[PDB]
RNA sequence: AUAGAUGAGUUUGGUGAUGGCUCUGAUUGAACACU
RNA sequence: CAAGGCAAAUAGGUACAGCAGUGAGGAAUCUUGGUCAAUGGGCCCACGCCUGAACUGGUAACUUGGAGGAAUGAGACGUCGAUUUAUCGAGUAAAAUUCUGUAUACAUAUUGAUAAUGACAAUAUGUACAUUUGUCUUGACUAAUUACGUGCCAGCAGUCGCGGCAAUACGUAAGAGACUAGUGUUAAUCAUCAUAAAUAGGUUUAAAGGGUACUCAGA
């Protein structure tokens, strides 16, 4: 015979529980329900995790076909939609590899995409965009910025974000510089000098192209300059591959993070605990 | 260049994080490598580089 | 070899959270106590008690001697900055006064005003807290076994190491062999799909089967795994979530790690069934163990 | 202090303290082998009362020290070679060292059922 | 007699070498004059390619060696080879063509 | 987390707080860990210096929450502002 | 390298001090007992 | 060259702190293997010879790292321990069902090496298999309870302490808490300890102001 706690269960999950059997209405039907922000909760307990919505099967060809055919900077599609850059890269990605799979005539995972999709929270972009996606503006919290100072300076003095960045430390620069769409600031102090919008927009468009030429000129450089370096002398069996290097370069007492050579006077260190042993990288 | 890089490496898409981003701790590297010997006196510019010096030294 | 911190795994007396989608599981969460009670129990009784509830969760599958080694004392957080804010000030405004800015009318007197005062200057929502304590088990959010679990790619964290170590999981189009892969930002880690369906399609009844083969869409197909057609897992809708820093692509069964799980101003990005008072006594006990 | 007299050596190390077990804190060995010399009776002081079981054992380096033989009964007696262990009956002046029990000569307590290991007790094996 | 020969380190079954400028007469391992650069023997392969070639990672200094080697610095027979493919030196030995 | 840095003394029981940045915890003793807890801290370093007395541990601590330098009354003072320089950088209070 | 600084039991009729001892943390080219 | 031990006598060698190994001592630490294929060295015009360094196989949980199995499982309408025959548990636990093929085994291929030479093994892929529990603690410090027996006896104990006939502390039985191919104990080191305080202590009554101050050196 069942156990009292066994029948407790049981009683649950039949009545209370049974919503959660099957999925039937679209989105979230989680236990904690939707809060006072509009977002479900998974765990009653903790209601700082909530359920965000994610991109739309529909809204993930949006960000694909703007940014390759229409060659659209990856800024300008993440300020447009307010979506990431890491996040745009990331469904650019996983996109090409379907167009593989489709080429490939691989079968998808359609039945488990659709039905999934109906649990989570969506926001379908283009016309109807409700709400922004997320932040395309959070700003990584440096450790020298966290310390409570209280700098004496003059009763009338302008107290600018330049200085406070001063007063952490030297080398360290405002968020005005640490955000991953700068050409925003410059778009924003455009609609402070009265340009039309029509206007404003194309600086910005400008603007964002303009710097994705930069970083893929110095990406191209880079690459270039790591090719020189390696002298490829194909042999009959492999290609050997010798790559320069400075051999001066082990610092003013051998000890180098960057240095190039297996390290004297140190032993194994595999009876070490917590010793990783694992692949850190994976390229 | 060998192959094009595919849709799968991290590399595929390059999206360079703003400075100061990030505050990974590496960790001490234990172990020395001997410092190379200079070839040159720290001042002043000497006979080795001059022009002739290896054929006088090294001549057929 | 079953050892014996496993024989009761869904226990209805001790009512452990644990990281699956059995339903059994699903009735020790829903009907779990909304507070401890702490109040007479010391120190080492409530960090002890806290630990216990959310090493039941969190990296369950995971020595406590390694675990002690991988919790960090680094949480990390965000700062959201509109640029609007920037465009027009520079800050200057912050510091007016003494410093701190230009003081306010106490609360009981913009009540008794008829006309409220104007707003103050900064940014959007730049008064409401942090959870830092709720970011204690961060670390663990980026192995590879647990970021399948949370892409909704396996019914439990004991089913996605299975994934891992039978070589059913290659990231950046590799295949990886270890669970214990510490992701970084931007790794694609890729599922086979065959195995995603069993893991969460519903189970396989030959009863059910015997009255199909007599009697877009699908075909049934007996020579699968899983129930054709297939439908998702009974109770799978309860614990349907996503976190922010994944973006997966359900078709494909693939997800790529944007970033490592990041606190922000009300909002944590680790699932954790627990109050932040919990989270902060767990919190408490890794730094020193005792 | 000034930093002269400092600089003049006055901090000197500290006291040190006597050890537990010194035949075995001195020469940083965990254990030792000795030859049983007696085995008698020890009473407790003051607030505790009994008969604790101890051995006059000569150890290997040559020390003659007295060691406490855990459990309930011991098959040990003169010429007994036995392994003596750090330890110290907190009740017994001078019987500074206990006696493992699964040792070379003693024998574990067989009808021990809990804490098996620290009596050198095997398995009953019931089953097997 | 200063030589440009092969230090192995690594693990069992896990070859690695350092290519060094050292004297002859003295132990294998032992911290050399300088590091000129290191050698793996076991061939990898690139990540994303499945046509099945294979290389070898060769990190040296051309401009350090080349000064000890015009001073007098006798490389081992591995050594040589290596030299020779970068064009350093002649070829030691050769496959017999009839 | 308090203001600044305060050392109480309670006869023979000396209690040294110390402001810490966010996501520090309350890395402090089991009675301390109460008080802050209960107050509302979240940031937050001490020790006791002389002694370890239960009750002078917690009257010092209680005394040292009381007595936290007031930013703007030393500004007044000395006739010069006090910038909070992490409430510049990020364009207000980031709690 | 900017997160790193923490206590507990025990003297007294009792309180507050002083001053030891012990536990809490990490570890070993370790040994032993039960496995 | 001298002395002692072993050996040797008209002889006039040997000293394994070279590798493996034996005895002894000790709480305690291994094979009397294979090959010069790789790396290094000596001899050599050259070929080539030699290498107990070295590279490899073996022994030990000594240590570290990893594997050591996941999902389903409610009417076997059984069993077990408590007791309130229906309460409280064992218990989703088991059996059973549906999958995977991890360590490992075997096969194939590449590679360690090239001018040529492979002792031995790694890596990749294919196929196949679901494989043990052990141990400490349970008065407070310190997470975790009752019953019976014992009666300052037997014993427990790192510290405070427990045991004198209704013991949550001993010994059994059950339950509970925890670590896990490890778990405990002993020994040791750092930290705890501002507990020799340079950073950074203190000396009226608690360890500790010299009997005195003129004074060389010295601060
Ligand atoms: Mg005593
Ligand atoms: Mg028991
Ligand atoms: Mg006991
Ligand atoms: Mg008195
Ligand atoms: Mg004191
Ligand atoms: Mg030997
Ligand atoms: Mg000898
Ligand atoms: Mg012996
Ligand atoms: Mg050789
Ligand atoms: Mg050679
Ligand atoms: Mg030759
Ligand atoms: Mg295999
Ligand atoms: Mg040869
Ligand atoms: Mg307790
Ligand atoms: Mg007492
Ligand atoms: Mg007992
Ligand atoms: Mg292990
Ligand atoms: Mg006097
Ligand atoms: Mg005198
Ligand atoms: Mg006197």
């Amino acid at each position: 015979v069942q156990s009292v706690r066994r029948q407790k269960m049981f009683s649950w999950l039949d009545k209370k529980g049974s919503a959660y059997k099957e999925h039937t209405r679209q989105g979230p039907n989680l236990l904690g329900g939707q809060g006072k922000d509009g977002l479900a909760v998974p765990f009653p307990n903790n209601p700082y995790f909530k359920s965000q919505p994610v991109l739309s099967e529909g809204s993930r060809e949006i960000i694909y076909q703007d940014v390759m055919e229409k060659g659209l900077p990856i800024k300008a599609v993440s300020a447009k939609y307010n979506v990431d850059v890491r996040r745009v890269a990331a469904v650019i990605r996983l996109k090409e590899i379907e167009k593989r799979w489709i080429k490939e005539y691989k079968p998808l995972a359609r039945p488990y995409a659709r039905a999934v999709m109906k649990m989570l929270p969506q926001t379908v972009l283009g016309g109807p965009d409700q709400k922004p996606h997320e932040s395309i503006n959070d700003v990584h919290v440096h450790s020298y910025t966290t310390q409570q100072l209280f700098v004496p300076v003059s009763e009338s003095r302008e107290f600018t974000r330049e200085d406070a960045a001063k007063a952490f430390g030297d080398h360290i620069l405002p968020v005005d510089k640490k955000l991953r769409v700068p050409e925003l600031i410059e778009f924003q102090k455009d609609l402070l000098k009265e340009v039309p919008l029509q206007e404003a927009n194309r600086k910005f468009l400008n603007a964002t192209a303009a710097s994705e030429a930069k970083i893929a000129e110095r990406e191209a450089k880079r690459r270039q300059a790591v090719e020189d370096a390696i002298t490829r002398v194909k042999t009959d069996r492999f290609e050997f591959r010798f790559q320069e290097f400075n051999a001066e370069n082990v610092g003013h007492d051998g000890r180098d993070r960057n240095a190039v050579g297996w390290r004297y006077g140190v032993p194994f260190p595999d009876r070490k605990r917590s010793q990783i042993k694992i692949p850190t990288k994976v390229e | 260049d060998s192959v094009s890089i595919p849709p799968d490496s991290p590399n595929y898409i390059k999206v360079p994080e703003p400075p100061q981003s990030s505050e990974v701790r590496h960790p001490f590297v234990k172990g020395h490598l001997p410092i190379p010997r200079s070839i040159f006196p720290k001042k002043g510019v000497p006979e080795k580089v001059q022009s002739g010096y290896v054929n006088r030294i090294a001549p057929k | 070899m079953k050892i014996r911190r496993l024989f009761k795994y869904h226990s209805l007396k001790k009512k452990p959270i644990r990281p699956t989608w059995n339903k059994y599981n699903l009735y020790n969460l829903a009907t779990a106590g909304r507070e401890p009670r702490i109040s007479g129990k010391t120190f080492f009784q409530q960090k002890w008690l806290a630990k216990s509830l959310t090493r039941a969760y969190h990296g369950e599958h995971i020595k406590e001697r390694k675990w002690a080694r991988m919790f960090s004392r680094r949480l990390p957080a965000v700062v959201n900055m509109d640029p609007a804010y920037m465009a027009k000030y520079n800050g200057s405004e912050q510091a007016a006064g003494r410093g701190s800015g230009l003081s306010e009318p106490p609360a009981y007197e913009k009540t008794a005003d008829e006309k409220p005062a104007k707003q103050v200057i900064a940014n959007p929502g730049r008064k409401v807290p942090t959870p830092y304590e709720q970011m204690t088990f961060a670390p663990l959010e980026r192995r590879l076994d647990i970021a399948i679990f949370r892409a909704l790619f396996a019914s439990s964290a004991r089913q996605a190491r299975q994934m891992v170590v039978h070589g059913a999981v290659t990231v950046n189009g590799k295949k990886m062999k270890h669970p214990g892969y510490l992701l970084n930002p931007g790794d694609l880690f890729q599922v086979d799909v065959e195995r995603v369906l069993y893991a969460t399609g519903a189970p396989k009844d030959k009863k059910l089967l015997a009255a199909a083969m007599k009697a877009e869409d699908n075909e049934i197909d007996p020579s699968k795994p899983y129930m054709t057609p297939w439908r998702p897992r009974n109770y799978m809708s309860a614990f349907a979530f996503i976190p922010r820093y994944l973006e997966v692509n359900q078709n494909i069964c693939a997800a790529v790690y944007l970033r490592h799980p990041v606190a922000r101003p009300g909002e944590s990005e680790v699932p954790s069934p627990f109050s932040p008072t919990i989270n902060q006594l767990a919190f408490n006990w890794y730094l020193r163990r005792g | 202090a000034t930093l002269n007299q400092v600089m003049r050596g006055c901090r000197k190390p500290q006291r040190a303290r006597h050890a537990v077990s010194p035949a075995l804190s001195s020469i940083k060995s965990p254990a030792l082998k000795g030859v049983c010399v007696k085995v008698g009776i020890t009473r407790p002081k003051k607030p505790n009362s009994g008969e604790r079981k101890t051995a006059r054992v000569r150890l290997s380096t040559g020390k003659v020290i007295t060691a406490y033989i855990p459990g309930e009964g011991h098959n040990i007696s003169q010429h007994s070679v036995v392994l003596v262990r750090g330890g110290r009956a907190q009740d017994c002046p001078g019987v500074r060292y206990h006696l493992v029990r699964g040792a070379l000569d003693l024998a574990g307590v067989a009808t021990r059922m809990s804490s098996r290991s620290k009596y050198g007790t095997k398995k009953p094996k019931k089953a097997s | 007699v200063l030589k440009l020969r092969l230090a192995r380190f690594g693990r069992t079954n896990a070859p690695f070498y350092n290519i060094v400028v050292a004297h002859a007469r003295t132990a294998r391992n032992s911290k050399p004059l300088e590091v000129i650069g290191t050698y793996d023997p076991v061939p990898k392969k690139d990540t994303y390619d499945t046509t099945g070639k294979l290389h070898k990672d060769i990190k040296l200094d051309v401009t350090r060696a080349k000064y000890w080697i015009g001073v007098g610095a006798q490389p081992t027979d591995t050594v040589w080879r290596l030299l020779s493919l970068v064009g350093i030196l002649d070829p030691k030995y050769k496959k017999p063509q009839p | 987390t308090i203001y600044g840095e305060v050392t109480t003394k309670v006869s023979g029981t000396i209690v040294r707080l110390n402001s810490r940045p966010p996501g520090f915890g309350l890395r402090v003793s089991h009675r301390i860990f109460e008080m802050c807890r209960a107050a509302g801290i979240r940031d937050l370093s001490a020790k006791f210096l002389r002694s370890r007395n239960p009750m002078n541990t917690v009257k010092a601590t209680y005394q040292a929450l009381l007595s936290q330098p007031n930013p703007e009354d030393l500004a007044i003072g000395r006739g010069k502002k006090l910038v909070d320089v992490r409430k510049v950088y990020y364009g207000g209070s980031v709690y």
